[PDB]
DNA sequence: CGCGTT
DNA sequence: AACGCGCAGACC
């Protein structure tokens, strides 16, 4: 749930939404193509761009335009990372923001055929150009009922349910999604039990597994009475961590082994 | 049995019809209106039995 | 009688949307949905038709 | 001092019901009188009613401690 | 009238309470300050 | 992407929308009236499913159903 | 494609039931008003929450709660001014006594004043603006049993003095007791459990 | 980054400030909810080899009814903290009568440093929290429902009452994160007030062990 | 396999 | 240079 004004307005949301998203040169990236250009100032590419800037080989890894201006990002940055990421070994010249093609040039300088092959795959497997890992693609839906919209008393007294942007994500982290500006970090919950565990207390767990449940068994507009999921909620939030309902979570209770031995595991807890 | 007090809506109860008149007295007899266990207006079926 | 004039002439009415549908898709006009692909959308037009 | 409910459970009367019935199936004193019927059972909710069974229940509590109620002490429910 | 007079003086009371806690934070901050300088 | 000419400034505005309005999610359908009233917010407006008459609130966000 | 959903669903579901009904089979309530598994381990200070059955319970609705400021104040103070409604509902013998006995005044204000303190404690308890509420009694359904029942005719005035009302529902809440016991941490838990049925 | 670091700085000290708050230890109300341009203007917002470096910034609370226990709030540099900088700490620390504190490291200590905090905890106490979790305060969480630390006079109150021994009571792992909030121990019990649907208010108990 | 300590 | 551990992987 956006917190700021980006609540309202779509764009400054698009933003957030793609800082929270997971970027890539896979995903930036049209095609490469590794070359043994001699002499830099030589260019067997007709290119007009190391004579102003300025090994015997590169790499041209020229970069789509729509999925750039899509995520909004910039060659410097892209070359500051790519150069940071790798150390000051090699020397990454970038294109100006005003030709057509969206080329660059990775040179390595100081087996060496296939170092290029090697670096370019592992940097193109995954490199995070601006997102966190795990979420893979992020959402963009209104909220259309009570259970995502924001209330706000007004000062007549009414709720009026207020009508705003939300993101819906596709990965676990919530640790890192919560720490982002223009983030509701009371919202914003996660839809996972062990993160919730690992991130917010057990009893946030348990409120998360309650409110889960109750959607996944409401979902089918049945009812079922809150002390029955409260009390499911509380033989699994008992012992502080979260007891499993299967065998390997029942069985580690002090309970006693006829009563083990009663479920699974018999041989084994006798 | 006994002297029961009750409401319950019918099921081809139009919805546009409380805030119109005849809220009290339904054309379509709906609006079960059950009162010292003796049935006044309404007609019975799963939303009342 | 006039049921069946009411259902078929809805059926046609559905089947030349779907045709239409079917014709915007193949000449290239009908615009990916956000958040879903070209064949996503076609399906999800398709179906809710 | 006793804190627990003075209400008779369910589970308690119907208890208490089998045991009268039973103990009086095995031929023993009532403590009501008879109008005309020989069903141990209805015999037994005819003394609950009256409250007169002689049986007082011991409740367990979590600790170990354990309160003695009579049927003629605490209230019936039903 | 009486009733709502002495209640506002009440609330004064606490604004001096509010305000004697700040001026003695101040004076603790003045000194708590040198450990803060010299720990670097 | 301040020193870009009109046409590339265009261009790139022209995309970042394109791409703002493809990132969206479709809003769920339904039929819109005002003639049931949300508990949940007090409000008219409100849209209609039927598969099982389901209300969605449209201001407040009242879910409910009627049989 | 649908038997085959019948069938998988059947088969999942027995295990499933399985493992939810071993994992809580020793779970009960003692007669000390807490629910404890077989260890004596206390799951639930008391049952649900409130110490209450799942049976006699039904569906009502928060009047006090989405009110308008403006509307909640006019419909829950009892203006005790307009001495021509005051005589239109109560009786003569009683609107002079609510119109000179002061202490009832404020007996009234101190009421609407707690009327206020239980909406803000519904609005911050009840996010999201939801009446539909699950309580023991149903008491619009007792009121309407208790008029067919005394013929209260809602048109004369009737004889019910406010302060009755005050007073009889105070004692109520004082009778209705789960937590039994004087000790402040009792009576504290006492009104934490049945603070939204009060 | 520069902004960025100054960013973070900043909403690490306000989650410092607002735990230190709820522990108890006393802290100015401005501070307490300061925003960023004072910020800035107090260090200098050139965290990039500037004024506002790490170590400097570094606050020391003392508790409300106890003007002699204080604590720090230490922020070492070295990503990968080792052990040299905590005996540092540890041997400047010695001078005063101080007894607790509270690391914040960039990254996760190297393990050895845990055995030394571990057992410098007797003599002192000494956690660690990381910056990736003092971004954001837990408590304001809405998950998150009304923690309070009790003490031991209103404990046994408790189990005088309940007739109930601590044991039986829930369980809540010293690890949570509430519990390093809070910064309980082994053998305390925290209490917890719930918005229950069925009862507005419900309070429970939990030991940690 | 990597870090840090002895 | 060898040992204390921890993460990941592989294997069962």
């Amino acid at each position: 749930f956006l917190l700021g004004q980006s609540a309202r307005d779509a764009e400054r949301a698009k933003d957030i939404l793609c800082r929270l998203e997971h970027t890539t040169l896979r995903k930036v990236t049209a095609n490469t193509a590794i070359y043994y250009d001699p002499n830099p100032q030589s260019t067997v590419v007709a290119e007009d761009q190391e004579w102003v800037n300025v090994s015997p080989w590169l790499l041209r890894v020229e970069l789509d335009r729509k999925h750039m201006t899509d995520r909004k990002l910039t060659m410097e940055q892209i070359a500051e990372k790519i150069n940071a990421g790798f150390g000051d070994d090699l020397n990454c010249i970038f294109n100006d923001d005003n030709a057509e093609k969206l080329v660059l040039r990775i040179r390595i300088m100081n087996d060496d055929d296939v170092f290029l092959r090697c670096i370019e795959s592992n940097m193109l497997t995954d490199m995070t150009l601006q997102g966190i890992e795990q979420i893979s693609k992020v959402y963009m839906h209104l909220p259309q009922t009570d259970n995502k919209k924001k209330i706000i008393i007004t000062e007549d007294g009414e709720f009026k349910a207020l009508q705003e942007w939300i993101l819906e994500t596709d990965g676990v982290s919530l640790m890192r999604v919560l720490s982002e500006k223009d983030v509701d970090p009371v919202r914003t919950t996660s839809n996972d039990i062990v993160e919730i565990f690992t991130v917010l207390g057990i009893e946030a767990v348990r409120k998360a597994l309650e409110r889960e449940l109750y959607h996944v068994i409401s979902f089918d507009g049945s009812y079922v009475n809150y002390r029955h999921l409260a009390l499911l909620c509380d033989t699994m939030t008992c012992r502080g961590h979260l007891m499993a309902i299967t065998r390997h979570g029942v069985n580690r209770q002090d309970t006693g082994p006829l009563m083990k031995c009663s479920f699974e595991e018999t041989v084994d807890v006798l | 049995p006994g002297h029961i007090n009750c409401i319950r809506t019918h099921s081809t109860h139009p919805d546009d019809e409380d805030s119109g008149p005849y809220k009290h007295i339904s054309p379509g007899d709906t609006k079960v209106v059950v009162e010292n266990g003796e049935l006044i207006m309404g007609i019975l079926c799963k939303k009342s039995l | 009688s006039k049921t069946y004039q009411d259902i078929q002439n809805t059926i046609k009415k559905a089947k030349q949307d779907v045709i239409e549908v079917i014709e915007k898709a193949h000449n290239n006009e009908l615009e990916p949905t956000p958040g879903n692909t070209l064949r996503q959308t076609f399906e999800n037009q398709v179906n809710r038709i | 001092k006793r804190i627990t409910t003075p209400y008779m459970t369910k589970y308690e009367r119907a208890r208490v019901l089998g045991t009268r019935a039973l103990q009086i199936a095995m031929c023993a004193p009532v403590m009501v009188e008879l109008e005309g019927e020989t069903d141990p059972l209805l015999i037994a909710m005819k003394e609950l009613k009256a409250r007169k069974i002689p049986i007082i229940i011991r409740r367990y509590l979590p600790d170990g401690s354990y309160e003695d109620w009579g049927v003629d002490e605490l209230i019936i429910s039903d | 009238r009486q009733k709502l007079l002495k209640e506002q003086e009440e609330k004064r009371l606490r604004e001096k309470e509010e305000q004697k806690k700040l001026l003695e934070q101040r004076a603790q901050y003045v000194e708590k300050t040198k450990n803060i300088l010299m720990f670097t | 992407e301040e020193m870009a000419s009109d046409e590339l400034k265009e261009m790139r505005k022209n995309l970042t929308k394109e791409a703002i309005r493809e990132h969206q999610m479709a809003k769920t359908g339904g039929t819109q009236t005002d003639l049931f009233t949300c508990g949940k917010c007090k409000k008219k407006n409100c849209t209609y499913t039927q598969v099982t008459t389901f209300v969605v609130c449209n201001e407040c966000g009242n879910r409910w159903k009627f049989c | 494609e649908g038997l085959i959903d019948t069938a998988v669903k059947t088969a999942e579901t027995g295990y499933i039931q399985r493992r939810l009904i071993k994992s809580m089979e020793s779970v009960m309530v003692k007669y000390d008003a807490t629910v404890r598994n077989s260890i004596n381990q206390v799951v639930q200070l008391r049952y649900g929450e409130d110490g209450l059955a799942g049976e006699s319970v039904e569906f009502q609705n928060l009047a006090t709660l989405k009110p308008s400021n403006k509307a909640f104040e006019k419909k829950f103070r009892f203006d005790y001014t307009n001495e021509r409604a005051l005589r239109r509902t109560l009786q003569e013998d009683l609107v002079k006594d609510v119109l000179s006995n002061a202490h009832i005044q404020n007996e009234l204000e101190r009421e609407f004043e707690r009327m206020r303190e239980d909406r803000e404690v519904l609005r911050v308890i009840f996010p999201t603006g939801d009446s539909k509420v699950v309580l023991p009694c149903n008491l619009l359904r007792m009121i309407w049993n208790a008029q067919k029942i005394f013929h209260i005719n809602p048109r004369l005035p009737s004889d019910l003095h406010p302060i009755k009302v005050v007073e009889g529902v105070k004692e109520l809440s004082k009778k209705l007791v789960i937590v039994n016991g004087d000790d402040p941490l009792s009576r504290q838990a006492q009104e934490n459990a049945t603070l939204l049925f009060n | 980054d520069d902004e960025e670091e100054t960013y973070r700085l900043w909403k690490i000290r306000k989650t410092i400030m607002q735990l230190c708050h709820d522990r108890g230890y006393l802290v100015t109300q401005d501070e307490l909810d300061q925003t960023l341009e004072e910020f800035k203007a107090q260090f200098g917002d050139k965290p990039s080899e500037g004024r506002p470096r790490r170590t400097d910034l570094t606050v020391l609370v003392a508790h409300n009814d106890d003007p002699t226990d204080q604590m720090f709030v230490f922020f070492p540099e070295e990503p990968k903290v080792g052990i040299k900088t905590i005996k540092v700490y540890c041997q400047r620390m010695q001078e005063e009568n101080i007894t607790r504190a509270l690391i914040v490291v960039q990254q996760g200590m190297t393990p050895s440093a845990k055995q030394s905090l571990v057992d410098m905890a007797p003599k002192y106490i000494l956690e660690q929290f990381l910056q990736q979790e003092l971004l954001i305060n837990i408590t304001e969480h809405e998950l998150v429902p009304e923690h309070v630390v009790m003490t031991k006079e209103e404990v046994t109150e408790l189990l005088a009452r309940y007739k109930l021994r601590e044991n039986q009571l829930p369980r809540i792992q010293a690890g949570d994160p509430v519990a390093r909030y809070f910064g309980i121990k082994r053998g305390q019990v925290v209490k917890i007030i719930r918005p229950s649907e069925t009862a507005g208010r419900y309070i429970t108990y939990r030991l940690v062990q």
